[PDB]
């Protein structure tokens, strides 16, 4: 009569790697680096997201013509452009402070487009109805939805002064413009004076443009320039626009609400109709391990990014089968 | 191993033991069979999904972290910002590899230890009423009916009862 | 006869955490992470801080007048700034490179307010008493206790010119600002002329400015703004200031010696006679510790900060009394 | 345990050994007592505040760290160094808790492996002049007094000096 | 040591033995020397080897790194720059120097235990044949020739052949 | 008979420290920590780096006469500067972006000078000889020799133009100056303008200059300034310098490749004839071990820099001869 002791072994064939010894053979183990996505874009705890299409940032927000209008308030849990994004600014020009502007919207939630300043009742002494082949739409010349070029109406450009008050109880995201012309024939035949300057101020902004006159290589087509500037208007904050010319006035504005846990990616994956707590630019990740090798960026409640190709805790015994 | 049971002075593994990690086959006349330890598997168990658990604890969820845009004269603080990340990734991968691969020898190890303390516990009860024939396995100089069997699976063997036939048998 | 091998069991109480089991009772055990501090303000390796009291560091150093003058030479190892902070720039507008100043003051372990230019030899020419009802003081308008408002004297503000030489053998911080009136009428009324202009020079300093007259929201019950300007004159430098107009000139400065281990800290904790080698915004701290958990902010030497909220090594056994 | 001495086959602690980790309860004629094992006592409280210093000792003192202030349009940076704070104190957090865990587990095993190595070291002395009775105790086969039980807590037991007396006792 | 062997009841090592890490000693008729277990001690090179290109490979390449300047209106980032430096450096000597340790510590535990599991082989083996002496040593109760010292250091040694003329001995 | 167990000893004095236990002597270890290098500056993967001898970057982009002139075309490994750096600047000025400029010059591999604007022909209506004794050469006045100074010929300075297109197919680095005299009668015996301005427009660069005119206090005995400038014209892209005073021209270019795994450093080490993988500023390490203690500034392919004196791992046992 005997008795013996022993231990498991099974048909497993997992492996796990220790210091001493690597490719060791075990009964049970637990994968802890999540490889699986659903190459899908998904909701984001209940709430899809804002998709910019052809735009950018910047196109969205200045109104490039050639992207669909979207609707006058949006709610969204993550920001995504296609890494095409065909349309941005249209008239060339630079975009102060653009990448900060990006950063502010990476924890906004929801916009309201509405008319700071209305076409047919703010500058009853100007015209408003510039357009450029720069920015056509449909094969014909127009300019961005949210601003209007004022030029001079019946040979004269009167100092113009227009403000708002805040009175959304939310911030509000004021754009505007400044154009160059490339020499001084097309400065005054748009505007009239040649010592022309803009003045935009609030409680907190302060700042003066004027033209500076040169002609310049030709981009899109233009030799003229137009510099794009925003600034976020508080709370019962006034703005005062004052320009004797060269201004790009606003014409619609958003009031901004301020959220959590947001961002802006670069994605050519689909939205669907699924729901997810993890996202990434390449898909959703519906996990509870502690690790991931999809993707370094993420959206949401996610595993940690690791280089890893594989994170194995052996559970179980060193497997030795007859 | 550490301990030298398992792949050790135990060669091989049982198959046949589905229900538990650790555990005894016996050989008398009314038949043979495996038979699981249950409180030390049961405690194994536990504290493994305590260590499994520890782990993932130990890793807080990543909430939301995308990247930044810079323009063409913020190159140092592109440089610094990508300086930043992959010295953060290069630590957590570090991380993430070192802690499974020291677990994961701790974890053979603790295997080892109980089947090691599992078959002392059995060779201290037995004392010279059986002779250790290799490959943690008995043979009993008595008699030794199921009964006999299940008071050496749990603590109770007795060892005064068997004294005198074992020691007639081992001359 | 017998003989028995055996352990060590008390009465203690204490639990720590391994890998494989929470809660387990040990003989002996050490504490790693401090969590006591004392709820004081201290003194630092036996220096005294700097309390700016109603100031936060712009009132301060511009001399806000609702602010108890600090005496002529002070020595500290930090500086604390009241959660308040009632008191800091009093006539609305923009402080240049605030926080670079800030940064600056960090590594600072001294100063000497000193009369750069004298209220009564510097300005022979100007006025020097102007006062605004944005910077009062015990109920009647007054101005900074560091800066000068020059207007025109007699109806003419001649273009005026001053220097200063540092002979401190210290960085000299200099400050100054530019006035920025409503309208014009106010810019002829205050410095007479309207193509005005500020140069500010040194030797490695070259800055001009230029007044931008345009009506803005009030505040502070002020529809001008004051910006705020400010550098380091190196030992042995000149400063040389030229204006026709819109200066508000330096009449103090401080001499600046430069230390280590220093820095800013927000707290409403008090100061008290006691000493010690750590300093947090919440209290002191005397532990030879490695970790704290009390606040991520610290002067001296301290414990790292850590999350947690314990961290216990065993030193003795498992405890299994009978 | 590792080992399997404590909580083990010697299941419980001793709260009359108050001088000692490790030590001896004997009982003969002269009386009985508990003596603690004054050598590897103080050579585990030797390596124990070796390794308590060694975490002190690794953590360097955090000498001056406060915040630093970002105007309207320097929200990346501003983002940029709470990242940076933030992901510091992830990783410091991290390897804090972690490195009381594993060290934790390991003390506890070291302390098992001097109760195990001091009954190996009793065991390997007396062999056949007396029984293991479990729990960590063993009967003599012959008279031990007071300085026989020293030879025994010390280097020297003199297994020759007994066997003829043990001998008799065994049968 | 964890396991008692190295530094334990075998008090010092063997200098005569430059052929592997662990071995044996034997003395007979035919006279003595020294003779390394190849498979204990190239097993034990196999795993260490393992454990040196593990911490080695763990650690990547460090790629080109210098510095980054700043003007004078740029200390708050030149702070950042060097806070990030100086934080990443504090956790890579604190990774590099504890790794140290800790494999450190388990590889004196490696050895210690694969000579713990070397006599233990040995004592299974010879069972009543030979008693041991200490000092990791046994002495036969029989003759045992060259050909009966190899049958123990490997693994055949063989108890029934030597039981009879043993058993007289042990007498 | 008899049958021992044992283990090896040997002479071996090795020690190494554990968490239990410090200086222990061990029968066989390895060292990890790599901490000899050879003194030396060494090619890299078999590229000799860029000495820039007595200039440091700015001195010798600007070309400074006091350094000797470097071939048309090079290519290097990574970039060095020596500590003295007697020869940067030589006129007084702002050197507008230089830490970027610099960090620009990191991922470059290879430059080509080349005349952007040959000097007999670009300005035929204008003084091109003008030299300051601030940048003298062997005891003479000169001026850079990558600019020209132009001022008034017979009386006139004419409102100058001139252009270039990027044909190279790579980044094209221009840099150029804008003077600022301490005063209105040399601003127009210079240059007859006394509302002068600058231009220099790309398809992305637009910016105007204008000079401020003050008295300074003197460096390197000027008491004018030169402001510096730079930006890179992408293949292709032309850019438009426009002028009627003030300009300090540019005459060569250069034409920038990019790689990687560069840097700039600085280093009193010498060229030597040899290669490594690892370059620091003290000297060149030839190592396969992970960490190294030498230096935190590394080129190439290196051990980790960390802080301690020691790493050594045991890898046999605990030494314990008879
Ligand atoms: C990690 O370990 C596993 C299992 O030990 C390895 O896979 C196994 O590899 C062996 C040998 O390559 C295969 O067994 C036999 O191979 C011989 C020829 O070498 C052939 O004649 C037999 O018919 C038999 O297949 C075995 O099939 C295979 N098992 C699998 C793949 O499940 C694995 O290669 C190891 N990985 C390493 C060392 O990187
Ligand atoms: C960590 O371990 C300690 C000690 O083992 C736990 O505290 C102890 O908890 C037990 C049970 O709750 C208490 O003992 C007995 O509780 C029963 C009812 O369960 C009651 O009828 C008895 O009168 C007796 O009190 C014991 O008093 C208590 N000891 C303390 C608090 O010092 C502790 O709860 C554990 N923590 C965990 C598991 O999170
Ligand atoms: C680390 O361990 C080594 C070796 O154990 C230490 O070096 C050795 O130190 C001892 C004592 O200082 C030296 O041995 C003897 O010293 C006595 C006086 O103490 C003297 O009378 C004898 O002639 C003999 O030299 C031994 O020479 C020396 N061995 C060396 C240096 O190779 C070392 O000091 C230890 N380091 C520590 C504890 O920090
Ligand atoms: C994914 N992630 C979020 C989760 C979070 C929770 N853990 S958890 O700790 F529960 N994982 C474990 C996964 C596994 Cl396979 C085991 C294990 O070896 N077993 C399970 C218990 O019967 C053991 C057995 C079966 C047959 C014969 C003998 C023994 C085998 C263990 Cl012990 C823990 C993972
Ligand atoms: C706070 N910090 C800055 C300091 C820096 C220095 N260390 S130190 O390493 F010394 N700490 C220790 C704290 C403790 Cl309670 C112990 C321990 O278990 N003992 C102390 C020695 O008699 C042991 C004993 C008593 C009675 C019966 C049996 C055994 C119990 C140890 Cl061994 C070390 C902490
Ligand atoms: C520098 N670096 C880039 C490299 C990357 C590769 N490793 S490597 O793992 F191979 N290093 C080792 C270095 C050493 Cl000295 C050993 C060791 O103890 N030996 C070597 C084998 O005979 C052992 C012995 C000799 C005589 C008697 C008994 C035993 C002693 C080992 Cl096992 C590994 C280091
Ligand atoms: C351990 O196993 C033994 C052997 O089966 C058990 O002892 C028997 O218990 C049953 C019921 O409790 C009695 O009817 C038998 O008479 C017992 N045998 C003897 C020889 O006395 C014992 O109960 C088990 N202990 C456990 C499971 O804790
Ligand atoms: C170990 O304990 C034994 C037993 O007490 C000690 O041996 C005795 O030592 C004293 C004085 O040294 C002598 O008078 C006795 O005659 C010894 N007993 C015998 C049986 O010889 C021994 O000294 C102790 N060794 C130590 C403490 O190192
Ligand atoms: C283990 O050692 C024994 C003892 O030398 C070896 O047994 C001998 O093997 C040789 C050749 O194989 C035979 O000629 C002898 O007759 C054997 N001795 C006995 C007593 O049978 C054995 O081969 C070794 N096993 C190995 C090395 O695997
Ligand atoms: C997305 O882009 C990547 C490369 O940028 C490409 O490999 C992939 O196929 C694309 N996927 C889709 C759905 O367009
Ligand atoms: C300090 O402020 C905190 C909140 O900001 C408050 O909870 C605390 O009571 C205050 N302490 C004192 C002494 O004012
Ligand atoms: C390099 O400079 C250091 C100090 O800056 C000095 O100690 C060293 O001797 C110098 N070496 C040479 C070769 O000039």
């Amino acid at each position: 009569d005997t008795i013996c002791i022993g231990y498991h072994a099974n048909n497993s064939t997992d492996t796990v790697d220790t210091v001493l010894e690597k490719n060791v053979t075990v009964t049970h183990s637990v994968n802890l680096l999540e490889d699986s996505h659903n190459g899908k874009l998904c909701r984001l705890k209940g709430i899809a997201p804002l998709q910019l299409g052809k735009c950018n940032i910047a196109g969205w927000l200045l109104g490039n013509p050639e992207c669909d209008p979207l609707l006058p308030v949006r709610s969204w849990s993550y920001i995504v452009e296609t890494p095409n994004s065909e349309n941005g600014i249209c008239y060339p020009g630079d975009f102060i402070d653009y990448e900060e502007l990006r950063e502010q919207l990476s924890s906004v939630s929801s916009f309201e487009r509405f008319e700071i300043f209305p076409k047919e009742s703010s500058w009853p002494n100007h015209n408003t109805n510039g357009v450029t082949a720069a920015c056509s739409h449909e094969g014909k010349s127009s300019f961005y939805r949210n601003l209007l070029w004022l030029t001079e109406k019946e040979g004269s450009y009167p100092k113009l002064k227009n403000s708002y008050v805040n009175k959304k109880g939310k911030e509000v995201l004021v754009l505007w413009g400044i154009h160059h012309p490339p020499n001084s024939k097309e400065q005054q035949n748009l505007y009239q004076n040649e010592n022309a300057y803009v003045s935009v101020v609030t409680s907190n902004y302060n700042r003066r443009f004027t033209p500076e006159i040169a002609e310049r290589p030709k981009v899109r087509d233009q030799a003229g320039r137009m510099n794009y500037y925003w600034t976020l208007l508080k709370p019962g904050d006034t703005i005062i626009f004052e320009a004797n010319g060269n201004l790009i006035a606003p014409m619609y504005a958003f009031a901004l609400s301020r959220g959590f846990g947001s961002g802006i990616i670069t994605s050519n994956a689909s939205m669907h109709e699924c729901n997810t707590k993890c996202q990434t630019p390449l898909g959703a990740i519906n996990s509870s391990l502690p690790y991931q090798n999809i993707h370094p960026v993420t959206i949401g409640e996610c595993p940690k990014y690791v280089r890893s190709a594989k994170l194995r805790m052996v559970t179980g015994l060193r497997n030795i089968p007859s | 191993g550490l301990f030298g049971a398992i792949a050790g002075f135990i060669e091989g593994g049982w198959t046949g033991m589905i229900d538990g990690w650790y555990g005894y086959h016996h050989q008398n006349e009314q038949g043979s069979g495996y038979a699981a330890d249950q409180k030390s598997t049961q405690n194994a168990i536990n504290g493994i999904t305590n260590k499994v658990n520890t782990v993932i604890e130990k890793m807080n969820i990543q909430f939301t972290a995308v990247g930044k845009e810079f323009n063409k004269l913020e190159k140092r603080m592109e440089n610094l910002n990508k300086k930043v990340d992959d010295g953060f990734l290069d630590i957590w991968t570090y991380n993430a590899e070192l802690l499974v691969l020291l677990e994961n020898e701790r974890t053979l190890d603790f295997h080892d230890s109980n089947v090691k303390n599992l078959y002392e516990k059995v060779k201290s009860q037995l004392k010279n009423n059986a002779k250790e024939i290799g490959n943690g396995c008995f043979e009993f100089y008595h008699k030794c009916d199921n009964e006999c069997m299940e008071s050496v699976r749990n603590g109770t063997y007795d060892y005064p009862k068997y004294s005198e036939e074992s020691k007639l048998n081992r001359e």
